[PDB]
């Protein structure tokens, strides 16, 4: 359904954002 | 073997090779150890998965049925198989391993190699401990839930009328023969289990108390708020005082260890000695000699309607048990009791 | 390979693997 | 005459449990 | 040998593995899903827990002809 | 060899352990064994 | 001699008798 | 100095004192046998052999004297219920009074080997220092094991030389000590077959007489005797308590599932034969047969042994007793003075319902009558309110045949409910309980009571044979490991 | 063991909450989840079925032959219930009691006829339908709520009792054994 | 419900309340990240 | 005798009224009483204390404040001591 797949990249992009933070601040530089 | 030349036969090279040190240590009690408990682990697992209790209990005890982990479990075989071994070769499976898994010869498997599982691991433990020359007290402590599960899971079966009545391994099931136990036996009345109740509490309350006290006896030993790294395995001196927490002990309780060694011993010595008292109590239930009822309180309460204790309330909630179980959970005895003849209370 | 640590971790994890495949289909059925 | 019983050995478990805290061996520094 | 961290962190080990594991996983997901579960170890399936001879829960009465007693309880 | 970071190895492990508990929790309400 | 009558007088009294955990197939 | 619990180590190198001890430990358990068997003549009751059975009155010994052969007593009496004219030496009190002359020996035995201990049979020829020579000393007691198995079993349990041992019909209601001949086919691995005991002596007796004949001959490899320690006392001391225990579970097993080694008559009716309607098959069967030959209900009722009918009574069941209701079954729920006769139930239209009997599990019981399809008719309501199977509104009356009450049918309500509950247990009986003053409650027959002891023991034993198999192995750490 | 795949994504047969019964010339829809009873309290049952959790949620039907005409030639809805006071259950109790408040002389257990009504066939004959309250002097459940629904075909009495616990009544029995009630159609 | 301008953002608002919990996990991340330094 | 369930009908709970060490027990407060906090010279008499189940609320609350100070105590003494401070926190599970 439109209401699950819409929830669905709401989860998977709130999961993703802080790991994509480290993931960047890792490969970019550093200072974590 | 000596001083004396004995030359290298087959048996030195197995030797050789099964107490190689590697990342798991075989020995010669691995090859017992491995494939039972495996099997035991593995059959236990896929019973909870895949196999039904619906054959042999009546019931759905497995995910692929609906069931949870709580409440799965590979259920005991049918009471008319009696104390039936129940191999898949054998007269009531015959070789079909599907009609194996239905019969509960699963619960058979699982229980027989848990047990030579159990057996390996206590060998395993010797074996160990002679090549690092330690003594064995750590498989002196594991002979008490080796005779926790002789005795719950072979012993009292095997004084009932079948593996019917062994506990299911599953959480819900374990609980079923808990309240079974209580219900049949007033369990919870027998001396043998309460000396296994202070026993099993107090290795909790000895555990709980000795952690806190090292933790909060220990010397400095290094500039630092995180005191677990003034600790070097290869140091000849104690990490916490003994004076100070015996000076402690002996201030507040009144009494406090001043042996170390004496205390670790009891602190074997508690919960292995514990488990032993409830091992001879439920040797006791298989035979049915249950300490149920104190006979001088029931003539006093026969002879006396305003005589009431907490043991005759508890009586009355055994019966209840019994009666408001039975029927379901002994299906072989074919109970239908009707509603009107299930002792009940008022408006509840 | 195939030394006992290898063994053992592949005798431990593929049967685990292949089960929680099994458990995680099985929730997907409808009666 | 039960009764008794019990608080005999209710009291003697107790007086026992003064005497080990009260006149106990003392641990010993050396 | 091999510390088994440098073996977590080895792109040999993620490359073998990232087909094995899946692989594995789908094995169990068409293991449950074709049934074969069911037949492999007699679970009935939910539509096969009762017959119209029977409404209630089998009873394996006899132990020295259990076979066919719970061949002729089970679902066919 | 270490390519990969074991800090990510394991972020990403204990994230398919989650999804994989979350799935068998969403599985309590659903299909069978759901009181429905 | 009728052996299932002997059987009858022993279901309801008792349900685990061998009379009746026996042979139990064709029935 | 020694802890208490170590105290008799002290004659672990000291193979006199250690004989000494021995024959201490002997003196004391013949003297218990030779005590116990006084005790239980003292106190047994030897006037009803049907009603009062020796399992009924705690006898413990009693039945293991009367297995072997010892069946008359000097007081006149036979445990059969004949009348003993010649009992012999051999009778219940002489072998009580044998067993206190024995415990006496021992005793002064173990005083002069306590007192001579430094005797040169202990010391080895080469050395000078104490040694036994354990797997020799192993062969000797093989080969006096091996002769006295095959003794016992070609000459007293086959009745040549000997008495005999019990044996009784399947359900218990003749016995007697029989000679037996030996089966050696596979029914001498039958159980409940008599024959198998003389086959397993007389052929056991052979193999250990040819094991020790070997171990007399043939010395242990050093490879075998350094991995199983032979030169040291406590590892024979580890595998005997393993063998023990081992024969502890085997025994217990026998006895709680019945053999041909543990009769009915001797130590009473099996849970199994109450939980597989053995007795209550065999007086259905016995009361079907001359039913179908023309004969009425109030006779076959008369013809059925009252033994017989005393064996189908919960009360007799061992898994109904307690830990701690103790003594004899007498003392439970009374002397059993006579059978009531059979009770059947009819309800107002005529057909007959029988009563749920008790199962081994329950303490209490709910009363529920089924008719002949098993369709509840009946019962004894707890909710009194509304009910609707209540005995007093279907209306059930009981008949009795066969007992005293023989003829005599109840229709009065509460008087088919006390008849019912007593239907309950099985068999009704009128119970003496002023004689004992009886409690009321099920006591636990001599079988259960064995089983326990013995299970008991076995895990006991099983725990010694692991702290004493450890203590072989890890000897040279036993003090502690070293600074290393 | 043949051979066939687990039902995934493919809906579910049942949720409609019932599952129909068709016996001896009466269909009628049980509850999806109770369970046949062998149990006759009555000598004259056909069908009984009973709850997995409360045996007091029963329902069963009763054949009982009868020589009237019909069921309206048989009474008033009143002279119905009069003459069918034993599926009730006889009172147990033979002591004097007037220490049982909410009840009378000598009496533990009572019934309130709470309503009646009269459902037709398709053509002509009606469907005696009754609605009954027990209470006892303990009071199981809060009283028991029992419906039955009766009437004559062809020279059968055909009776439905559905008896319920009052809390099983208002925790959401009341909708399934009206369903039960309500559909107890015999032709 | 939502107002229905700001109904179709239902699904993102399902997702929201788990976030809190989401963030001691990110330091459990972080931390592993920096080698639990 | 205490009237637990407050519904007139007492239980015994001591040695001289017939109970061995393990049936012997001090009766909750009485079900009439509930939460509402009974202490003798809240009872016109010692008999009606007894009877409504006050000696339980006493030693309950005594029990309480003991355990609770106990724990302090722990902490206070391995304060005196130089220790460190969290064998009460360890002690703080029973309590609960
Ligand atoms: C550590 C090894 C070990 C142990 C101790 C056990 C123990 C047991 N398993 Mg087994 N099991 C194992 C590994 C083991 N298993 C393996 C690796 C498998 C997987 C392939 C299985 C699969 C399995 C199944 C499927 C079953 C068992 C069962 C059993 C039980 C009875 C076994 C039996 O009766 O055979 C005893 C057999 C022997 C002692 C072998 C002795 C044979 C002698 C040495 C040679 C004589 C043979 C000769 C050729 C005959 C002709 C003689 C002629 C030449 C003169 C027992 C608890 C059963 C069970 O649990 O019941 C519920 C059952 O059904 N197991
Ligand atoms: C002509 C041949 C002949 C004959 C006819 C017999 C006949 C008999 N033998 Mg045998 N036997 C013979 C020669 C013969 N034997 C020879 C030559 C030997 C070698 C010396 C033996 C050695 C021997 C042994 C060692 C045993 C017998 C037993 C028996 C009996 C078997 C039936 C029975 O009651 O078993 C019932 C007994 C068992 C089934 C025991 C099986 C072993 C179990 C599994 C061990 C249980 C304990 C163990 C620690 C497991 C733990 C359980 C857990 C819950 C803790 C019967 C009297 C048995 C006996 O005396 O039983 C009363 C017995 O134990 N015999
Ligand atoms: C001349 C000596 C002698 C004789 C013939 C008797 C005779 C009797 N004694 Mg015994 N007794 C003796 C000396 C003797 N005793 C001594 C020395 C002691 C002290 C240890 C006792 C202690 C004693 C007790 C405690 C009891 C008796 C009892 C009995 C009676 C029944 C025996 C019975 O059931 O045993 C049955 C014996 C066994 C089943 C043991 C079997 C042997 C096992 C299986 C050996 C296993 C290990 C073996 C080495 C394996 C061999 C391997 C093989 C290949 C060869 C009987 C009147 C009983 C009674 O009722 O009297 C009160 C009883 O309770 N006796
Ligand atoms: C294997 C051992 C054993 C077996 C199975 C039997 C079995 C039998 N004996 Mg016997 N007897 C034995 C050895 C044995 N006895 C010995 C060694 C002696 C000498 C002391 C006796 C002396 C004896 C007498 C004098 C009598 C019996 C009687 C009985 C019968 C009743 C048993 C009973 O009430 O149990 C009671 C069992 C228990 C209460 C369970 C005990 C569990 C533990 C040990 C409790 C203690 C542990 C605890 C920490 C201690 C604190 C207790 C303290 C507060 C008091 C039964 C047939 C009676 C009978 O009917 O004779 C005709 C009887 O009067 N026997
Ligand atoms: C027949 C077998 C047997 C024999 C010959 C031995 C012999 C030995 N044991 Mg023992 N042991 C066995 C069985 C056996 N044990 C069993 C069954 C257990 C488990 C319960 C153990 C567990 C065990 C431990 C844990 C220890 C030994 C140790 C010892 C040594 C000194 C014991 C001592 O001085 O006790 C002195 C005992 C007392 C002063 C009083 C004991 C009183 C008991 C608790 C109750 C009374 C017993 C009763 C009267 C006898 C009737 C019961 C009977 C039927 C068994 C000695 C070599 C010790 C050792 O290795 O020393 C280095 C040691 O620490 N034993
Ligand atoms: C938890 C159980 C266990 C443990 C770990 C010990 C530990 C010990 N035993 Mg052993 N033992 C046990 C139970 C146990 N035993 C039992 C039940 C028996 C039978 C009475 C014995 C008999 C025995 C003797 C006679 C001796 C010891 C000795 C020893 C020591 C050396 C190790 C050894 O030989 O292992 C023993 C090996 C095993 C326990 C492994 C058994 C594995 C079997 C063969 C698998 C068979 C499976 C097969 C399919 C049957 C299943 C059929 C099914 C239907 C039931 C060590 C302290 C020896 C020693 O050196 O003492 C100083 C010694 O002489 N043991
Ligand atoms: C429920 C309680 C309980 C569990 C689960 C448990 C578990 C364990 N204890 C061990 C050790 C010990 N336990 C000890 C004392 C105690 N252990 C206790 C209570 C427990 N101990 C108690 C109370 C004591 C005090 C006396 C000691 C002294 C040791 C050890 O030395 C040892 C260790 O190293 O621990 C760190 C471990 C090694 C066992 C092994 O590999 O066997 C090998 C055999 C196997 C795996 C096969 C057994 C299969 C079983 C018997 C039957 C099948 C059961 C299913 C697989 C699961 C069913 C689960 C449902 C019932 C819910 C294992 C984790
Ligand atoms: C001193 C310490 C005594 C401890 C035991 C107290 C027994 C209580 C009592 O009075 O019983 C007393 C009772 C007898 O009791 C009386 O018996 C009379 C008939 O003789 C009447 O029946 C009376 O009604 C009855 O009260 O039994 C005993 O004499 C005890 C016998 C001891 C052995 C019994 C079997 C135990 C078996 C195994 C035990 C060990 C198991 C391994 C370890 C666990
Ligand atoms: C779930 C709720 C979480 C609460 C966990 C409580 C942790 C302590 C339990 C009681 C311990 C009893 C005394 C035992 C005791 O004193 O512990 C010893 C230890 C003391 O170590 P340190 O004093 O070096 O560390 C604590 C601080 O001083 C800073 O490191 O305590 C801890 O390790 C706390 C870390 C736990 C981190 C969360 C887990
Ligand atoms: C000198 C002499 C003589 C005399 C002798 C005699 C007289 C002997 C005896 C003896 C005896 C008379 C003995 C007896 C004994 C006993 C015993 C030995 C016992 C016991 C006990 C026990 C061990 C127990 C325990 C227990 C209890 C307590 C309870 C329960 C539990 C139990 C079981 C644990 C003559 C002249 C002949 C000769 C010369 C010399
Ligand atoms: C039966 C049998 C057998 C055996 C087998 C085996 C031995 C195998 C196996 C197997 C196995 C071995 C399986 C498995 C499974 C597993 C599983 C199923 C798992 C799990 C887990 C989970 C599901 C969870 C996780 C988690 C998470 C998610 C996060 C948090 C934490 C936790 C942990 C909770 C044979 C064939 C021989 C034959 C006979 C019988
Ligand atoms: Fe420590």
């Amino acid at each position: 359904s439109l209401t699950l797949i819409l929830q669905l990249v709401a989860l998977f992009a709130v999961v993703a954002a802080g790991p994509l933070v480290v993931v960047l601040l890792s490969v970019r530089g550093g200072n974590l | 073997i000596g001083t004396y030349q004995e030359k290298r036969t087959w048996f030195d090279d197995a030797d050789d090779w099964l107490r190689q040190d590697r990342f798991v240590f075989v020995g010669w009690s691995g090859l017992l150890l491995l494939p039972c408990a495996y099997f035991a682990v593995g059959g236990w697992l896929t019973g909870c998965t895949f196999v039904t209790s619906w054959y042999t209990h009546g019931l759905a005890s497995s995910y692929i049925e609906g069931c949870n982990f709580l409440t799965a479990a590979v259920s005991t075989p049918a009471n008319s198989l009696g104390h039936s071994l129940l191999f898949v070769w054998g007269p009531e499976a015959q070789g079909d391993l599907t009609r194996w898994f239905q019969l509960g010869g699963l619960w058979a498997f699982v229980a027989l190699h848990g047990a030579f599982g159990l057996i390996g691991f206590m060998l395993r433990q010797f074996e160990i401990a002679r090549s690092v020359n330690l003594r064995p007290y750590n498989a002196i402590a594991f002979s008490a839930p080796i005779a926790v599960f002789v005795s719950v899971f072979l012993i009292y079966p095997l004084g009932q009328s079948g593996w019917f009545f062994a506990p299911s391994f599953g959480v819900a099931s374990i609980f079923r023969f808990i309240l079974f136990f209580q219900g049949f036996h007033n369990w919870t009345l027998n001396p043998f289990h309460m000396m296994g109740v202070a026993g099993v509490l107090g290795a909790a309350l000895l555990c709980a108390i000795h952690g806190a006290t090292v933790e909060n006896t220990l010397f400095e030993d290094g500039d630092g708020a995180n005191t677990f790294r003034a600790f070097n395995p290869t140091q000849a001196e104690e990490t916490y005082s003994m004076v100070t927490a015996n000076r402690f002990w002996s201030q507040i309780f009144g009494v406090a260890f001043s042996n170390k060694r004496w205390l670790h011993f009891f602190m074997l010595f508690v919960p292995v000695t514990g488990l032993w008292m409830s091992a001879l109590g439920v040797v006791g239930l298989a035979l049915n000699l249950r300490a149920y009822d104190f006979v001088s309180q029931e003539i006093r309460a026969a002879e006396d309607p305003e005589f009431e204790t907490f043991y005759t309330k508890n009586i009355l909630l055994n019966e209840g048990i019994r009666a408001w179980m039975a029927a379901q959970d002994q299906p072989h005895e074919k109970l239908t009791l009707p509603e009107e003849v299930l002792p009940r209370g008022n408006a509840l | 390979i195939f030394t006992v640590r290898w063994l053992a971790i592949h005798a431990i994890a593929v049967p685990t693997i292949f089960f929680l495949g099994a458990i995680t289909a099985m929730q997907f059925i409808q009666r | 005459m039960e009764a008794l019983v019990y608080t005999f050995l209710l009291i003697g478990t107790l007086g026992i449990i003064f005497f080990s805290i009260f006149f106990r061996e003392p641990p010993r520094i050396a | 040998e091999r510390p088994f961290s440098d073996i977590l962190t080895s792109i040999r080990y993620w490359v073998i593995h990232s087909i094995t594991v899946p692989s594995l996983f789908i094995a169990g997901w068409l293991f449950v899903s074709t049934g074969l579960a069911y037949d492999v170890f007699g679970s009935p399936r939910p539509n096969e827990y009762f017959t119209e001879d029977r409404q209630d829960a089998p009873l394996i009465t006899d132990r020295f002809n259990a076979l066919e007693q719970v061949k002729k309880l089970s679902a066919q | 060899i270490g390519r990969i970071p074991l800090w990510l190895v394991g972020t990403v492990v204990g994230l398919l352990a989650i999804g994989l508990l979350a799935i068998f929790f969403y599985g309590s309400y659903v299909g069978l064994g759901s009181s429905l | 001699q009728r052996v299932r009558t002997v059987l009858d007088m022993d279901d309801p009294a008792k349900e685990e008798t061998v009379k009746e955990l026996r042979k139990d197939i064709n029935n | 100095g020694l802890p208490w619990y170590r105290v008799h180590t002290v004659v672990i190198n000291d193979p006199g004192r250690l004989i000494s001890v021995h024959l201490m430990h002997t003196a004391l358990v013949a003297g218990w046998a030779g005590a116990m068997t006084l005790f239980e003549i003292a106190v047994f009751d030897p006037s009803d052999p049907v009603l009062n059975p020796m399992w009924r009155q705690g006898m413990f010994v009693l039945p293991f004297l009367t297995r072997l052969g010892v069946t008359q007593s000097w007081g006149g009496w036979t445990i059969s219920g004949e009348t003993s004219s010649n009992p012999g030496i051999w009778s219940y009190e002489g072998a009580a009074a044998s067993h206190i002359v024995l415990s006496g020996l021992l005793f002064l035995a173990s005083v002069w080997h306590w007192v001579y201990w430094d005797l040169e049979l202990f010391r080895d020829p080469r050395t000078g220092k104490t040694a036994l020579d354990l797997p020799k000393i192993f062969g000797i007691h093989l080969f006096l094991a091996g002769l006295l198995c095959f003794g016992f079993g070609a000459f007293h349990v086959t009745g040549v030389f000997g008495p005999g041992i019990w044996v009784s019909d399947p359900y218990g209601l003749t016995g007697s000590v029989q000679p037996v001949a030996p089966s050696w086919g596979a029914e001498g691995f039958d159980p409940y077959n008599p024959g198998g005991v003389p086959a397993h002596h007389i052929a056991a007796g052979i193999l250990g007489v040819l094991a020790g004949l070997f171990h007399l001959c043939v010395r242990p490899s050093i490879r075998l005797y350094f991995g199983l320690s032979m030169g040291s006392i406590e590892s024979v001391l580890s595998s005997s308590i393993a063998a023990v225990f081992w024969a502890a579970f085997v025994v217990a097993g026998t006895m709680w599932y019945g053999s041909a080694a543990t009769p009915i008559e001797l130590f009473g009716p099996t849970r199994y034969q109450w939980d597989q309607g053995f007795f209550q098959q065999e007086i259905q069967k016995r009361v079907a047969q001359s039913t179908s030959e023309g004969l009425s209900v109030s006779e076959a009722w008369a013809k059925i042994p009252e033994k017989l009918a005393f064996y189908d009574y919960i009360g007799n069941n061992p898994a109904k007793g307690g830990l701690f209701r103790t003594g004899a079954m007498n003392s439970g729920d009374g002397i059993a003075v006579g059978w009531l006769g059979h009770a059947s139930f009819k309800d107002q239209e005529g057909r007959e319902l029988f009563v749920r009997r008790m199962p081994t599990f329950f303490e209490t019981f709910p009363v529920v009558l089924i008719d002949k399809d098993g369709v509840v008719r009946a019962d004894v309501p707890f909710r009194k309110a509304e009910s609707k199977y209540s005995i007093e509104q279907v209306g059930v009356s009981v008949t009795f045949y066969g007992g005293e009450l023989n003829g005599l049918t109840f229709t009065d309500p509460s008087t088919v409910k006390k008849y019912a509950r007593k239907a309950q247990l099985g068999e009704i009986f009128e119970f003496d309980r002023s004689t004992l003053q009886s409690d009321g409650v099920f006591r636990s027959s001599p079988r259960g009571w064995f089983t326990f002891g013995h299970l008991s023991f076995a895990l006991l034993f099983f725990f010694g044979h692991i702290w004493h198999g450890s203590r072989t192995i890890f000897r040279d750490v036993f003090a502690g490991i070293d600074e290393d | 063991a043949y051979g066939e795949g687990a039902n995934v994504f493919g809906r579910v047969t049942n949720k409609s909450g019932f599952v129909p019964y068709a016996g001896d010339s009466f269909a009628l829809l049980l509850p999806s989840k109770w369970n046949p009873s062998d149990e006759k309290e009555v000598d004259s049952i056909v069908l009984r079925y009973a709850d997995n959790f409360d045996a007091v949620n029963n329902v069963y039907v009763i054949a009982q032959d009868t020589d009237k005409s019909s069921i309206q030639d048989y009474g008033s809805p009143e002279e119905f219930i009069s003459q069918f006071g034993y599926l009730l259950g006889r009172q147990a109790w033979a002591g004097q009691t007037v220490s049982e408040g909410g009840f009378d002389a000598n009496k533990v257990s009572s019934a309130a006829l709470l309503g009646v009504a009269t459902e037709k066939d398709k053509k002509g004959k009606t469907y005696y339908k009754f609605e009954i309250l027990s209470r006892t002097a303990d009071g199981n459940e809060g009283g028991r709520h029992q419906l039955v629904k009766a009437t004559v075909s062809n020279g059968k009495l055909y009776l439905l009792k559905v008896q319920a616990g009052d809390k099983r009544w208002f925790k959401g029995t009341d909708k399934e054994c009206l369903g039960v009630l309500d559909s107890f159609t015999v032709v | 419900k939502l107002p229905e301008a700001y109904a179709p953002f239902s699904p993102i608002v399902d997702v929201l309340p788990i976030i809190p919990v989401l963030f001691i996990l990110l330091a459990f991340v972080w931390q592993a990240s920096v080698s639990f330094r | 005798p205490v009237d637990i369930d407050g519904i007139r009908e007492p239980v015994s709970g001591s040695l001289l009224y017939g109970n061995n060490i393990i049936t012997g027990a001090v009766v909750p407060t009485s079900n009439a009483i509930g939460l509402h906090f009974y202490p003798i010279w809240e009872a016109a008499s010692l008999d009606e204390w007894l009877y409504n189940g006050g000696p339980y609320q006493l030693v309950v609350c005594h029990f309480f404040l003991g355990v609770c100070c106990y724990m302090g105590r722990e902490w206070e003494l391995s304060y005196r001591l130089g220790m460190r401070p969290w064998i009460a926190v360890a002690y703080s599970a029973p309590v609960a």
